[PDB]
RNA sequence: AGUAGUAACAAGAG
RNA sequence: CCUCUGAAUAAACUAUU
RNA sequence: AUCUAUAAUAGUUUUU
């Protein structure tokens, strides 16, 4: 099998949820440093290119 | 003095001072990679483009003072234009080839020492011996092998620490070489490198090439030793094997491992023979390990292993009834046991099988720095007496004895992320994994083992889970003494008698070893093993045995078919099926035999139903003494690398699959050949070699009601037709003879 | 040494471990001896109350410099007590050599 | 013109 | 006219050192 | 019997 447009349908928010579930019962600093990445990726911008 | 003057000069300037002041040691690494950019994306295209230029090479300015600007014919060798982002100049390959023919000559006598490994490769190739080339059916297996042997008892981090200590004594940070091997190697290399005159960095790289061990996953056949893996491209092919022996010196541990593997294979294949002793003798006399006859090694090699001892006893040599475990030499003084596969649940919620030995037994353990006497029962440590040198030795002996006892307390003490499979999903030995886990830290093991008051007898000291010498209570069943050694008698090879069925007995008459005590593990050899006989696959691994058995049946299908039709009694007794019979589970062999034979009889009673594939598939299973029964088998198992792989009676299977479009047989993914069609084949869609007392008539017939399972066919009578769910999701109408 | 010592003495040719204790000296000395697990490293412990301890009751320096250290410790303690900062500074010694990631 | 193919080259810059 | 220049995505793995 | 040490370079795999 192949999955059509895998990366255009996966959402950063679901990765945030998965990380939150994985890091349960862990120190808060670890959870924050892991959670920053999905937070930054759900507010990302795209450069258009040369023109 | 030069360093400090240059530092002062740099600090005088502004940009250099700012760089040196604002930059930490950590950021020195970042600025070291700092660059404007290496705009190279196609190195091959760029090289082809550049080689057409006049001056593609870069050289230091010293070249202007050492090589003339032009050669005899006036061709320019270099120019004064600098390379952007540096001060080096541009030069032509003509300069390189002019230097190679007219440059000053030096003394390159120490290069073989700096690059000793490659010249050692050259020497090994030079003195190697080439044998014949054999065309066969190669079965390469993907395994981890070693490409850089390095040092025997060292790892990557330890080797790097040793290199740092030897070459950079003041840069070792906080590391201290605690292992005895590391200290000994460091002293030896410092003695060797005493008063060395080679640059420290190159000495570090030399020591890296000499000491660091490197391993990789490769598809290998034959030996997995470093010397045999460097020439793997030459010795093994897709259809051929080249006999070759490296010309260097062979390590003793590799010889021991190869001998153990060969002895285990030989004994396992000999047990299934009608006269095991003669078969074992001839197999030993027809086997070589790394170009050396096996008998010579058996004479001059002191290895403690069951199969090796059986081989020695067959050859009339004195043996030792000892084996190895956890680095200790165990020797059963009394008692007996039987192996049994028992499923257990690990402390960290893992389910695994273990080979539990039942019965009561007494052993004596001898170690390089410890000694003990052990008495145990089935998964129960009756008592242990340890007389080690210091606390560490006694702790190690205690851990080894605890793991050896197969105690449930030991199993439940497993914690953390301990895995019982390889990174490639290959099974690992549970006992070795437990030993490695508990040797790192046994605090939980000791805490959960238990405590018990002691009787204070003979002055033997106690021991607590904290590893301290108590006198009131100690670890359950464990005692610490000082006068227990009895080490000389360990190396006391005794004269023994070997029975026809490979039962080693003492002079008194007590049984010491038997084939049942040999390990069932199917390992691989460090040195290549060569077997000379009609069947060069007689003592090979399971996959090779299977593929070659079916290939032999296919190749000789004419006379085999005639013999099966006429005189089946002699066909089942072929010597070719015995290696296959070794793979079948013992307790099942007879049963399977019976089953298969009955099918063949029916296949002869009912004419017009002659499927070649069925006979070829089931023939190897009829080589054992039959045991009559009424059981119905839908598949027959074979032990491959510790897993029970099934062969389905009807239809294709993962192991044995036949393709009608190409008329080709595949065994474990290897092509065993193409069957040749016979005019006598029954082209009527009727199968008479699937069920023990039933004949498959056709596809599903809804008249006779819903289908029923295979095991529920015992209720039928003569002439009754019924639908059966025999096969992979297939329902067929059958009748009972 | 197994751990970084504070000073090295060439005259005695030995590593010296220095400690400043806000509690009683003996408990701190026992803690340091347990941690380092050595007998070749000279240990010298001071306190803000003027107390002192050392290995084998050996004091490498003369009494003048020891008195100078004692008066410096007393002066700093007095300064801290004037501002009322001494109570926590004494109560925070136990949780001092620990890393709390933030 | 030609290469080529979802956008470019068929010299660019100072 | 003259001077210079011919173009380096992420992750994992493989090989060599 | 186990076997993921680091860093450099190149090659391969990962489309509505
Ligand atoms: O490389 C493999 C093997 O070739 C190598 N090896 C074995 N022997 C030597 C010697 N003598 N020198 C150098 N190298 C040697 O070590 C590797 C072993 O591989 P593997 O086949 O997986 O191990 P094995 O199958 O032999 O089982 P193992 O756990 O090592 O047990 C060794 C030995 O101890 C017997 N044994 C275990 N237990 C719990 C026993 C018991 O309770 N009662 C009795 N009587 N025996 C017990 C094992 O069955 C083996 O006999
Ligand atoms: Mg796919
Ligand atoms: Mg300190």
């Amino acid at each position: 099998g192949d999955n059509t447009k895998w990366n255009e349908n996966q959402n950063p928010r679901m990765f945030l949820a998965m990380i939150t579930y994985i890091t349960r019962n862990q120190p808060e600093w670890f959870r924050n440093v892991l959670s920053i990445a999905p937070i930054m990726f759900s507010n990302k911008m795209a450069r258009l290119g040369k023109g | 003095m030069e360093r400090i003057k240059e530092l002062r000069d740099l600090m005088s300037q502004s940009r250099t001072r700012e760089i040196l002041t604002k930059t930490t040691v950590d950021h020195m690494a970042i600025i070291k990679k700092y660059t404007s950019g290496r705009q190279e994306k196609n190195p091959a295209l760029r090289m082809k483009w550049m080689m057409a230029m006049k001056y593609p090479i870069t050289a230091d300015k010293r070249i202007m003072e050492m090589i003339p600007e032009r050669n005899e014919q006036g061709q320019t060798l270099w120019s004064k234009t600098n390379d952007a982002g540096s001060d080096r100049v541009m030069v032509s390959p003509l300069a390189v080839t002019w230097w190679n023919r007219n440059g000053p000559t030096t003394s390159t006598v120490h290069y073989p020492k700096v690059y000793k490994t490659y010249f050692e490769k050259v020497e090994r190739l030079k003195h190697g011996t080439f044998g014949p080339v054999h065309f066969r059916n190669q079965v390469k297996i993907r395994r981890r092998v070693d490409i850089n042997p390095g040092h025997a008892d060292l790892s990557a981090k330890e080797a790097q620490d040793v290199i740092m200590e030897v070459v950079f004594p003041n840069e070792v940070g906080a590391r201290i070489l605690t292992s005895e091997s590391q200290l000994t190697i460091t002293k030896e290399k410092k003695k060797e490198l005493q008063d060395c005159k080679i640059a420290p960095l190159m000495v570090a790289y030399m020591l890296e090439r000499e000491l660091v061990r490197k391993t990789r996953f490769l598809p290998v056949a034959g030996g997995t030793s470093s010397v045999y893996i460097e020439v793997l491209h030459l010795t093994q092919g897709t259809c051929w094997e080249q006999m070759y022996t490296p010309g260097g010196e062979v390590r003793n541990d590799d010889v021991d491992q190869s001998l153990i593997i060969a002895a285990r294979n030989i004994v396992r294949r000999a047990t299934v023979s009608a006269d095991p002793l003669a078969s074992l003798l001839e197999m030993c006399h027809s086997t070589q390990i790394g170009g050396v006859r096996m008998v010579d090694i058996l004479r001059q090699n002191p290895t403690e292993e069951q199969a090796v001892d059986i081989c020695k006893a067959a050859m009339g040599l004195r043996i030792s009834s000892s084996f190895s475990f956890g680095g200790f030499t165990f020797k059963r003084t009394s008692g007996s046991s039987v192996k049994r596969e028992e499923e257990v649940l690990t402390g960290n919620l893992q389910t695994l099988k273990i080979r539990v030995h039942e019965g009561y037994e007494e052993f004596t353990m001898v170690g390089r720095r410890a000694t003990a006497i052990l008495r145990k029962a089935t998964r129960r440590l009756i008592q242990l007496i340890v007389s080690g040198k210091d606390e560490q030795s006694i702790a190690e002996a205690i851990i080894v004895a605890m793991v050896f006892s197969q105690e449930d307390c030991m199993i439940k003490a497993v914690r953390g992320d301990l895995n019982f499979v390889n990174r490639a999903n290959q099974r690992l030995n549970p006992m070795h994994q437990l030993l490695r886990h508990f040797q790192k830290d046994a605090k939980v093991l000791f805490q959960n083992w238990g405590i018990e008051p002691i009787d204070n007898v003979m002055g033997m000291i106690g021991i607590l889970p904290d590893m301290t010498p108590s006198t009131e209570m100690s670890l359950r069943g464990v005692r610490v003494s000082k006068m227990g050694v009895d080490e000389y008698s360990s190396t006391e090879r005794v004269v023994v008698s070997i029975d026809r069925f490979l039962r080693v007995r003492d002079q008194r008459g007590n049984v010491l070893l038997s084939p049942e005590e040999v390990s069932e593990t199917q390992g691989t050899e460090k040195l290549t093993i060569t077997y000379s006989s009609s069947m060069m696959w007689e003592i090979n691994g399971p996959e090779s045995v299977l593929v070659n058995t079916y290939q032999w049946i296919i190749r000789n299908w004419e006379n085999v078919k005639i013999q099966w039709s006429q005189d089946p009694t002699m066909l089942y007794n072929k010597m070719e099926f015995e290696p296959f019979q070794s793979l079948v589970p013992k307790a099942a062999r007879g049963q399977y035999s019976g089953f298969v034979r009955v099918l063949f009889q029916q296949m002869r009673d009912v004419l017009g139903t002659f499927d070649t594939v069925q006979i070829i598939k089931l023939l190897p299973f009829a080589a054992a003494p039959p045991e009559q029964s009424r059981m119905q088998f839908s598949s027959l198992t074979v032990n491959v690398r510790g897993s029970g792989m099934r062969i389905v009676v009807r239809g294709n299977s993962p192991v044995f699959n036949y393709n009608k479009a190409t008329k080709r047989l595949t065994v474990l993914g290897k092509d065993a050949g193409a069957l040749m069609e016979d005019p006598d084949e029954g082209t009527a869609g009727v199968e008479s070699a699937v069920l023990r007392g039933f004949l498959i008539l056709g596809k599903e017939n809804k008249r006779y009601g819903p289908a029923l399972s295979i095991n529920e066919l015992s209720n039928l009578a003569k002439g009754e037709k019924a639908n059966v769910l025999i096969g992979q999701g297939d329902v067929v109408l059958v009748m009972k003879r | 040494p197994k751990f970084l010592p504070d000073l090295y003495d060439y005259k005695e040719n030995r590593f010296i471990e220095i400690g400043v204790t806000r509690r009683e000296v003996h408990i701190y000395y026992l803690e340091k001896a347990n941690k380092i697990k050595s007998e070749k490293t000279h240990i010298h412990i001071f306190s803000f109350t003027g107390e002192e301890m050392a290995t084998k009751a050996d004091y490498t320096l003369d009494e003048e410099s020891r008195a100078r250290i004692k008066t410096r410790l007393f002066t700093i303690r007095q300064e801290m007590a004037s501002r009322g900062l001494w109570d926590s500074f004494r109560q925070s010694e136990r949780g001092e050599e620990t890393i709390e990631e933030r």
